[PDB]
């Protein structure tokens, strides 16, 4: 149902608020950190 | 005869391979199982072949017509290869630059090309990597980043790069990329990309933190993760809308392309590729288990394993390219039908896609003069079908918006790059093991010095010399680096390799020695390959390579927002002072040799 004339332009999105590929960063972050901890904690360990 | 020139009495002997064999000496890595080891040598080849390789010449250059002389290439010269680096290992026990040092000790210099090759490979690789986390990041949400284009600061209309562009090309080369106009012209850091590449390096250097001992067990999922998720994209990617759509363009030759020899010489080069030949790696690989295995088994199940995920590779991508240009090409019809209805103000329902050509030459007949203010389009199947993308868009800029397009995209698209990382760590892996195995092999670091940390300090300085592909230029610079890296200096090194076994060492002692370790003698097809077939064959792409490398043209397409037909590829040609770069890569392998025979020459008198 068009005008010819009137076109729609209140079409503001805003759906993400917190960037969420930066905390999937983070999350797999941690993990790596705590995982090269556990590793070389292992390693040392060969006494 | 005892066809040995003189250079026995300083390999590892026989006899010491007989000694060695019966006491299982320690100090040295061993795999728990021939599992373990077939696994990672086959998920070293398919990394190193199946992601920004292979599926981007095969859509390149047409497909099928690219296909062909790629596997009668591979049927003949990469069995015969991976044949003599398999069994060249397992022999004199040690790596790459040791096994190149320990017979005709002159050179040495094709170990430290292999390894400098590796090194670049390894530089310019990591970066797809991070690329790929990254889109992995921006998955695991309903309303897709590239689906949509970011509103401007008017809140009314797009943004016009988004709009004279699609929002896949916005997405990637702004949002992402951060492309800049000029090549020389530089830019920030562009921390998103510091954050993912930090991220790869840190899980790459974890995953080997202890070398083999730790990548054995990585591959158990990482080498057999993209097996299982690409069958299923077949039984998603067949019967949706293209079913025998892109795969029958793919399954007929084309006769043109093939007189053209350009795409053999990429063909030849894929195999490079596609069996991880011309590296340090599968040597490294060779040289760590008993002395009591068939290396020709292991060589025949590995190519036909090759050969499989390779057409299934291929497949995949067609069907979806087909998908993709079918629905382009139904919008493009329907756009057509719409504007014939809107200039006569027919009823909706009375044109179809078949009833077009009589009511438009019905509308012309009726009311002329008027028909003619309409500007109408041609759209036709092979059109939308033959348009290839160059650079890396094959999936970053076709596949998002093919997933975009079906229902659950976000599922499909956290998997399709799940996949891929996998296959990129694979890659990265086995080049990785190619490196610091040359380093504590020529045996100049101190005692102690344990392998974790020397992993950490290279990792470090590759982190810090890639820095560079972080900045805005970064995608020039690596299509830069990829148009000169592999090639030649990967043919050199098999010219090299085949050549020092063809003539040092000697095919007769071979024979001897692969009969005596396992028995099976080679039959005649074998000898017949390494005598004449696969070194001329070689030789001769070599040669067909060199000629055509004066008149190919030099330039590569610029993203400009300030010209006109932006979206349409632009070439610039080169600047004056790139060429010095390529450089580099020009006469690596051969300056040792003079130089050890001058030292021979003038250091005994
Ligand atoms: C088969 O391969 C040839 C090899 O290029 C294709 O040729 C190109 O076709 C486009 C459009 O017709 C032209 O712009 C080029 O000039 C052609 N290439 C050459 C040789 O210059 C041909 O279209 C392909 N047909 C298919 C896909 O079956
Ligand atoms: C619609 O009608 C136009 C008339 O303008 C068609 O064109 C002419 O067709 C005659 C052939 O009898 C040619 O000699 C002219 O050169 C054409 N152009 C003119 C007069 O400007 C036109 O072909 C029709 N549109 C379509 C379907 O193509
Ligand atoms: C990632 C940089 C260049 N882009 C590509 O290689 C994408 O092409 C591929 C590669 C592998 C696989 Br499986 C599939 C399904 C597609
Ligand atoms: C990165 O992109 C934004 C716009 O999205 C732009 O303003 C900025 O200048 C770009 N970064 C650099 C160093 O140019
Ligand atoms: C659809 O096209 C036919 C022939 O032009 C004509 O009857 C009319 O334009 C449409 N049909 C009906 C029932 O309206």
């Amino acid at each position: 149902l068009e005008f010819l004339g009137i076109q729609p332009t209140l079409g503001p999105p805003n759906q993400p608020p917190v960037s969420i590929w930066l905390i999937v960063f983070g999350v797999v972050m941690g993990v790596i950190v705590v995982g090269i901890v556990i590793l070389i904690f292992t390693g040392i360990r060969d006494r | 005869v005892l066809p040995n020139p003189g250079l026995d009495a300083r390999i590892p002997s026989l006899a010491e391979l007989e000694t060695i064999e019966q006491e299982e000496a320690s100090s040295r890595p061993k795999w728990d199982n021939k599992a373990q080891y077939m696994l990672t040598c086959l998920g070293f080849c398919v990394g190193l072949g199946n992601v920004w390789r292979f599926p981007y010449l095969c859509q390149s250059h047409g497909g099928g017509a690219f296909m062909i002389p790629f596997l009668i290439l591979l049927v003949l010269e990469g069995i015969p290869l991976l044949y003599l680096e398999f069994a060249i290992g397992q022999r004199l026990r040690r790596g790459s630059l040791g096994v190149w040092s320990s017979i005709h000790p002159a050179l040495k210099g094709l170990g430290l090309a292999s390894m400098l090759t590796s090194f670049m490979v390894g530089l310019y690789y990591n970066t797809i990597i991070s690329w790929i986390m990254w889109y992995l990041f921006n998955s695991f949400q309903e309303p897709l980043p590239w689906s949509d284009c970011p509103l401007n600061e008017n809140q009314t209309g797009y943004v016009d790069e988004c709009a004279r562009s699609s929002p896949v090309d916005y997405f990637w080369y702004r949002e992402t990329l951060n492309i800049s106009t000029s090549i020389s012209d530089s830019g920030s850091i562009q921390w998103w990309m510091l954050l993912c590449l930090a991220c790869a390096w840190s899980v790459l250097y974890m995953c080997t933190i202890r070398g083999i001992e730790t990548t054995g067990k990585a591959v158990y999922i990482t080498s057999t993760l993209p097996y299982v998720v690409l069958t299923i994209f077949l039984i998603r990617g067949l019967t949706l809308k293209g079913a025998t759509n892109g795969i029958v363009f793919l399954f007929t030759p084309n006769v043109t392309e093939l007189a053209q020899p350009d795409t053999w010489l990429d063909a030849g080069a894929q195999v490079f590729f596609s069996f991880s030949l011309a590296f340090g790696g599968l040597i490294s690989f060779s040289s760590y288990n008993s002395v009591h295995n068939n290396c020709e088994k292991d060589s025949v199940i590995v190519s036909i394993i090759n050969g499989f995920t390779s057409v299934y590779v291929a497949i995949v991508v067609y069907s979806v390219i087909g998908f993709r240009a079918t629905q382009r090409y139904d919008d493009c019809f329907s756009t057509n039908i719409l504007t014939l209805i809107n200039g006569f103000d027919l009823p909706e329902g009375n044109v179809t896609q078949e009833n077009f050509v009589d009511m438009q030459q019905r509308c012309n007949a009726s009311d002329p003069a008027a028909y003619a203010q309409l500007v109408f389009q041609t759209c036709d199947i092979n059109a939308f079908l033959s348009e290839a993308v160059e650079g890396t868009g094959l999936a970053f800029i076709v596949f998002t918006e093919a997933i975009t397009k079906m229902p659950l995209s976000p599922l499909w698209s956290v998997l399709f790059f799940i996949m891929l990382f996998c296959l990129g760590l694979s890659s990265m892996f086995g080049n990785m093991e190619g490196v610091v195995v040359p380093l504590q092999d020529l045996r100049v670091i101190p005692p102690k010095w344990p392998k974790e940390v020397l992993t950490g300090l290279i990792c470090l300085g590759t982190f810090l010399i890639g820095f560079i592909f972080t900045l805005n230029s970064g995608q020039y610079w690596l299509s830069l680096l990829d148009s000169y890296a592999g090639s030649i200096p990967l043919l050199i090194i098999a010219f090299c390799e085949m050549f020092s076994v063809v003539y040092v060492y000697g095919v007769d002692r071979f024979n001897k020695d692969i009969e005596f370790m396992i028995g099976h003698k080679p039959n005649i097809f074998w000898q017949v390959t390494w005598r004449v077939v696969s070194p001329l064959l070689m030789l001769i792409i070599f040669l067909f390579f060199f000629v055509v490398e004066v008149s190919q043209e030099l330039t590569y397409s610029i993203w400009d927002p300030g010209y006109e037909e932006f979206p349409k590829s632009q070439k610039i040609s080169y600047p004056n002072w790139v060429y010095v770069v390529v450089v580099i890569v020009a006469g690596v392998p051969s300056l040792t040799i003079p130089g050890y025979a001058i030292y021979k020459l003038i250091r005994n008198h």
